[PDB]
């Protein structure tokens, strides 16, 4: 049986993956988006009272505009959790949102709460990426400025394991296939939350596909782009690359006392954490070193894990990470089986739990009992969460 | 069909789907009148009854949606006693809430114009599409009413309380974007396909992909705001109107309490309270008429059209002399779609102005605000130049050069010698006559004045001063030549201050009479400012200049001597005299250090009461009260004086003028609105006891011909 | 006796608190000034392995430019802090920097890592607080936006409890009073790390202390300043309202085993850890539900505690939750002994550690045993930590 502070992850749902450029998420601030996921998924589980959330628990990156001042608070507060309860925003850049999830489950296990709504939010469409950066002429000085350009950390973890173009286009392909099929069957109708957008002719209407994912996607189109981070010689092309993309995730996460009490049925536990850092200049190396320490702390070895979710930034770091996990030859057999950020976009503050989410969803749907989310993060870090089915 | 009326016709449509539109035939616009509601009654019941209905779409067979409403048949339905007005909005609602209870999608495709009970009536379907090119919102305010059919019900519920609270209280326009953020519209698209937006709609409305009837619901039940967070939400709103709409309070501080009194109530107990203070408002704040404030409006919304379309098109523009004022009219005219010349004499100028729009420009870049793109744009759209070899194509001229009569008289017949005979020539002076700048020119008739307020960019007013020889083409030409600008314009005729300098010293005059009564100048302020002015009379002049006001005061003593001649040295002269130049020196009434690039500070030091000193006459004592009657007093006359001299045409644009200019408080209405709010029988009266303070405090014979006759200004 | 993963705060060292209105920081980074302090700090402890370091928390709310994109790695790397760490950035408004050191220390606690540095920075000056907002029309949709201007909630919160002008000035002067005093007295000597600044002349030279401090801060030059956020009929003005001063607060902290087998001195003990929500109107009462949430976890009572470190938001908020907390009548006895935020300036993400490492050296030479820092956060929240001198 599991002991009090047991942390369980009740349930999950994320919003459909937009486009940026244009996107069905165009007109829609992050905050809403966020406070309409929680609010929605708050719904499906009318036997968790909001009251009891301890605190919300968000990922964002570029907090500034809409998604600054604590992003956490500002959404939960048009959400019907009360203004008793508390918010905070855990930014580690690509890991955010499993950060979160990590912070929760701690807080869970100390006794510092039982009832948490973590999840996190990235609206790259209103706040890209390079908006408001201040690079640190001083960093030169202990790192590699190059090493703050993810693009060029693909190539050189790619240089170094010997990804070849072909192989990673490859990749893609395999992502964009998998994403099409796991939403044409109905692998995602649980965890897509129907959310409200507008298509490009400015009409209303309501999303529950990911429009990032596209089907067409073959080894001949994707040979047709060039580098994009490397012209003179190089295979990271947009389309091995993650998207740019809007998006939110949710996931209810409480102890397995007061969720016994509750008498509804996890959809996971979590055994073990961790986060790992590497060198910024292949920062993508991340997920191995965060990987062992998680499978150490849970006491098993990389082959007791049933399906694999690894947040595909880059066809030249999964790969990598893949391989020296041990588990490229088992790839289409438990890695990845909806495909990946490079199909389903990669929404920075929301990746994390997005990823840990439908990581669940593959176990639950192939009778899965060990599962691993993985990703890696900018700057050279690393981070892991296995979780267990009971 | 299933109804043709004459301002309605519900005609039918595919997969059931009917279009209600509106189209009063005979008329040009849309609105609200006795014959309109009448029909929308007979078309709501006609579709309420038809049950093969799937749905109905609500437009427009004209340039505009639904202005306003015609309220001059509203009148006579106002008079009655409050039950019987009370029932009688209530009963003009139920229509309204009858199309809201239609068991079928609604949405509104707005294509134009949609104010006052226009929007109200959009607010009452599900949904609402909006074009790009369109603007709707709520001025009932301007009126001394809020709305009265359901705006201050839906609105609040619909895009939240302090929204709403902005919305209703300021009475502003809205555009596209601006409806669509605050979510008052659901989907905004091009002119073209907004038919096929609405239509799209609706449909997903039907097969049930869009809730229409979770999106009513929200202005059908109570708000969502805490006990807690109401108290914060109005008491701040009511705070803050009350301060700068003071005693009289029409629309502003009554809309707050209207909708935090229904604030828990759901939409037929929220009808109550609105219709119950609507009534309140009418017969006493508003009943020293509200035909005026309407009808004045109707007239400028139409004199705004007539120049509007016989308005000559300004493709080219330029402007004369850069630096200062140069630089802000080039920047203007760059900033928004205009290719300007600076032209000047010598290439420092050039220099000078180049530089400021490029610090204005950099300015928003440095920060977020504007794409480098946008600021190359405009920048390219200033062309220097010290010559008129490219001024052949410019439609319109404007002069900037230093306050000179003869130098202005020179630099304008130069400019008449190289430009197209059909171009537009102005003045941006501020001392000097109009008429008289254009007898050097050859083409007085295409000569005009206009105005900017330094600085050009911040300050929104536009005086279009038009002298005794310019044809209506060439203020007409101005006027939107200004609106393009984002500015707003108001025509006024050519007289020594114009409009607003002119009523700004009288202004003045009263608070130079104060100080020589011994009263403290920072007593004097903090009591402007409670009243709802920005800046005080002390800290204004400083701004301006000492030097500067002093300079202006000769200009109006010669131009008005029988009453703005005064002859004892006072606060002015006594700085002036003493080298406290003012804000530019360091030292006017308060002293001023400077922190660095962006900052610099007010003080106070006893050092001033010195150089006062010559100036007290008598330690006379006065209550706060009192300060504001000699300062208002002198100005709301003046104010009068320029309607009845024939400087302004109508009372709304002699009131904007000072709204926009002086900075005259907002939710006070204006100089002669402020005159109602205490009775024009009743404000000749308080003037009469300040008559010992000489001919600035002295009712015209116009005013008291209308003083006995019980007529106000607005009527 | 010990627990093996009981939480222990090493040691606490924070910048000198520079005023952001060209002050001594004008010209320093606050990534650099967060790496400084850190790296300093950890220079102090010769016996902890900076490898050790599981996880850098840093605090920091407006992430943007110089403190956008995890702040907590950016400034961990130009440390001797190896790339094998990790780092993240914890925002949660004002309390952001205590929260991290909640999560540091649940993270001891659940055995996920044995050495933490957390902190946090807020460099107001290259950063500003209005920089880069976007007000969200929908929130006054479930809340007055007027609730978002922290001044307008000390406003209403202070008339509620009613606190004269007088009541407040006479607090922000005992704030500046009391800071003078410890400052002159050398009692901020060992929390405060000298750090090289410029004068106002652009020289070089190390400042020691606290330019924020205003010793001829007296009633009668207090009651001469205008109401800040309420011109007509107000009492909060600039002089009883924090500081905008830039600067950062590290602290090292690790488990009482891990502590126990370097054979160094604990400064003190976590015992409980609380965050709780209000009503953002009146956002200023935060501390009165967290620090009740903390005593009941502590199993202590509001008397047990010797010291307590309120951060001083405003005059008018601090007042209100001193005497709801019933010990209005002690303060001069157990209350902000060496000033507050009006004095020694309110670093966002900084304050959160700040306050409860003065606390700490406040207890230590004072010979006190519990002690209780808390502070009131944005938009309706709060919390408390309650430490142990043992
Ligand atoms: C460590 C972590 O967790 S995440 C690491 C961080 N990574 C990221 O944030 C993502 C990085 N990616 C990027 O910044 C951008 O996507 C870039 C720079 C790679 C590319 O952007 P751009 O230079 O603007 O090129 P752009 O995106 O416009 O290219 C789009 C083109 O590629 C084509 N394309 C893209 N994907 C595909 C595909 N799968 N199949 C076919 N064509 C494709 C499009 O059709 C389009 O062609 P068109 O212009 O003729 O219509
Ligand atoms: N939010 C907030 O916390 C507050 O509203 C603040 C801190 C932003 C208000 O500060 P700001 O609006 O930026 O500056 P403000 O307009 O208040 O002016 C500051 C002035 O008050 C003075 N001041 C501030 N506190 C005090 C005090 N306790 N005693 C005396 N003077 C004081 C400063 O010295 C400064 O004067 P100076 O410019 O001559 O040096
Ligand atoms: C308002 O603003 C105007 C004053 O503008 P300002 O503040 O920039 O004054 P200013 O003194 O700051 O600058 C005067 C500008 O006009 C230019 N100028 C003067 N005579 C000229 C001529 N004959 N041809 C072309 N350019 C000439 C100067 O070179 C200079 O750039 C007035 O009309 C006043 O009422
Ligand atoms: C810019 C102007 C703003 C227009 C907004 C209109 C708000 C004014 O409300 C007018 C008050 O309405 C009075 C109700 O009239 C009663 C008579 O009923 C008409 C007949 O309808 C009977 C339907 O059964
Ligand atoms: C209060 C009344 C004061 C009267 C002042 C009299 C001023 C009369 O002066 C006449 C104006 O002089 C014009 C100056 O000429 C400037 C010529 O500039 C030529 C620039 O050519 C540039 C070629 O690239
Ligand atoms: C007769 C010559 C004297 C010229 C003086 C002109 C006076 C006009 O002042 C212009 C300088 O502006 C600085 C003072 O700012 C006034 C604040 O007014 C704000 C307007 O608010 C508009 C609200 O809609």
């Amino acid at each position: 049986s599991l002991n009090p502070r047991d942390v369980v992850i009740v349930d999950f749902g994320r919003t459909p993956m937009g486009r940026s450029k244009g996107g069905m998420h165009r007109n829609t601030r992050a905050e809403d988006m966020s406070a309409h996921l929680i609010s929605k998924v708050l719904e499906r589980n009318s036997k968790v009272d909001p009251g009891e959330v301890e605190d919300v628990i968000w990922g964002c990156v570029n907090q500034t505009l809409e998604q600054g001042w604590n992003i956490a608070r500002m959404a939960s507060l048009m959400t019907q959790i009360p203004h008793t309860s508390a918010a905070q925003t855990v930014s580690r850049l690509c890991g955010s949102s499993m950060s979160a999830l990590h912070t929760a489950a701690q807080a869970i296990m100390t006794g510092n709460g039982d009832v948490f709504v973590v999840g996190g939010v990235e609206h790259m469409g209103h706040v890209s990426m390079m908006h408001g950066v201040d690079p640190n002429p001083h960093m030169s000085l202990y790192a590699a400025k190059a090493s703050g350009m993810m693009g060029l950390t693909a190539e050189m973890l790619g240089k170094m394991h010997g990804i070849s173009r072909e192989q990673q286009d490859a990749f893609a392909v395999r992502s964009h296939q998998l994403a099409h099929k796991a939403t044409v069957e109905g692998k995602f109708k649980d965890e897509i939350i129907p959310m409200q957008g507008y298509d490009e002719n400015g009409f209303l209407k309501i999303f529950d596909y990911d429009e990032t994912i596209r089907p067409d996607t073959t080894l001949e189109s994707l040979a047709a782009l060039k580098p994009a981070f490397n012209p003179k010689g190089g295979t990271v092309t947009a389309g091995t690359s993650s998207q740019i993309t809007d998006g939110a995730s949710c996931m209810i996460v409480m102890s397995a006392q007061r969720a016994k009490d509750l008498g509804l049925e996890p959809l996971a536990v979590i055994r073990s954490m961790a986060v790992a850092g590497v060198d910024p200049a292949i920062m993508g190396y991340g997920p191995v070193p965060a990987t062992q320490k998680a499978l150490k702390r849970a006491g098993l070895n990389m082959a007791d894990i049933d399906f694999i979710e690894l947040n595909e930034a880059f066809a030249a770091q999964a790969l990598p990470v893949l391989k020296d996990l041990k588990v490229l030859d088992k790839m289409n057999e438990k890695v990845n089986l909806h495909g990946g950020a490079i199909a389903l976009g990669h929404p920075f503050g929301c990746s994390g739990a997005r990823i840990s989410g439908t990581l669940l969803n593959v176990m639950k749907q192939n009778g899965g009992t060990f599962g691993l989310s993985t990703m890696c993060i900018g700057l050279g870090q690393g981070i892991a969460t296995v979780f267990e089915r009971v | 069909m299933i109804y043709e009326g004459k301002a309605i016709t519900v005609t039918a449509l595919e997969s059931g789907i009917v279009e209600l539109k509106f189209d009063l035939k005979g008329e040009s616009v849309n609105k609200f009148n006795r014959l309109t509601l009448n029909e929308l009654r007979q078309a709501v019941d006609a579709i309420k009854a038809d049950a093969s209905v799937k749905g109905v779409i609500v437009s427009s067979g004209k340039d505009v949606f639904i202005v306003g409403a015609d309220i001059t048949e509203f009148v006579e339905n106002f008079k009655l006693p409050d039950a019987e007005l009370i029932a009688g909005n209530l009963e003009a609602n139920k229509i309204f809430s009858d199309f809201e209870d239609l068991n079928v999608p609604t949405v509104a495709a707005i294509n134009g114009i949609a104010l006052g009970g226009g929007l109200e009536m959009c607010l009452a379907a599900d949904f609402r599409v909006m074009a790009d090119s369109a603007k709707i919102g709520l001025p009932e305010v301007k009126l001394g009413i809020y709305p009265g059919f359901g705006g201050t019900v839906r609105l609040p519920r619909l895009i939240g309380v302090d929204n709403a609270v902005e919305w209703i209280a300021s009475g502003k326009e809205n555009r596209a974007e601006d409806a669509l953020k605050v979510s008052a519209v659901d989907a905004v698209v091009t002119a073209d396909k907004l038919g096929a937006a609405a239509l799209d709609l609706i449909k997903r409305a039907i097969s049930g992909e869009l809730d229409y009837k979770a999106k009513r619901q929200p202005k059908l039940e109570k708000l969502k705001l805490n006990a807690i967070e109401q108290m914060m939400a109005f008491e701040t709103a009511k705070g803050f109107v009350a301060g700068q709409a003071g005693p009289n309070y029409p629309a502003p501080v009554e809309a707050i309490k209207t909708i935090q009194k229904a604030a828990n109530f759901g939409r037929d107990k929220a009808l109550e309270v609105e219709a119950a203070g609507f009534a309140k408002l009418a017969k006493t704040s508003a009943s020293n008429c509200l035909i005026g404030l309407f009808l004045n409006d109707q007239e400028l919304k139409k004199k705004a059209k007539v120049y509007d379309k016989i308005a000559k098109d300004v493709k080219q523009a330029a402007v004369l002399g850069a630096g200062i004022m140069g630089g802000g009219i080039a920047y203007q005219s760059a900033s928004k779609g205009t290719p300007i010349l600076m032209k000047d004499i010598n290439e420092h100028g050039i220099e000078q102005g180049l530089a400021e729009a490029a610090k204005l420009l950099v300015g928003r870049v440095d920060k977020g605000r504007m794409t480098p793109a946008k600021m190359a744009e405009v920048l390219n759209g200033i062309r220097p130049t010290l010559s008129y070899g490219d001024f052949g194509n410019v439609d319109l001229v404007v002069e900037a050069v230093v306050e000179n009569p003869k130098v202005k008289q020179a630099v304008l017949a130069e400019v008449e010698n190289h430009v197209r005979e059909d171009a537009i020539l102005a003045s941006n002076t501020s001392t000097i006559s109009i008429s008289l700048l254009a007898k050097a020119l050859k083409r007085p008739e295409n000569f005009v004045g206009m105005h900017f307020f330094n600085p050009v960019h911040m300050m929104p007013l536009v005086e279009v001063i038009r002298g005794e020889k310019s044809s209506d083409l060439a203020v007409a030409t101005t006027v939107a030549y200004a609106k393009k600008m984002g500015k707003n314009p108001i025509v006024v005729n050519d007289c020594p201050g114009f409009l607003v300098n002119r009523v700004l010293f009288p202004y003045f005059g009263g608070f130079a009479k104060l100080v020589s009564a011994g009263v403290d100048f920072v007593r004097i302020d903090k009591v402007m400012e409670k009243f709802g002015w920005p800046m005080g009379p002390a800290y204004l002049m400083d701004v301006v200049g000492i030097d500067t006001g002093h300079h202006g005061r000769d200009v109006m003593a010669e131009g008005f001597p029988d009453r703005m001649k005064d002859d004892r040295r006072s606060a002015i002269d006594a700085l002036y005299e003493a080298k406290r130049l003012g804000q530019k020196n360091g030292k006017g009434f308060y002293a001023y250090e400077a922190d660095k690039k962006g900052k610099q500070k007010k003080l106070v030091d006893s050092s001033v009461l010195e150089v006062l000193k010559p100036i007290v006459y008598e330690q006379r004592d006065v209550t706060d009260e009192d300060i504001i009657n000699w300062m208002m007093i002198p100005l709301c006359l003046e104010t009068v004086r320029c309607l009845e001299d024939g400087i302004v045409e109508t009372a709304a644009e002699a009131d904007m003028g000072l709204v926009y200019g002086i900075g005259f408080p907002l939710f006070r209405g204006g100089a002669l609105r402020y005159i109602d709010s205490i009775g024009v029988a009743e404000f000749v009266a308080l003037a009469d006891q300040y008559a010992e303070l000489g001919a600035l405090y002295h009712p015209t014979a116009k005013l008291r011909e209308m003083a006995k006759n019980g007529q106000s200004f607005f009527g």
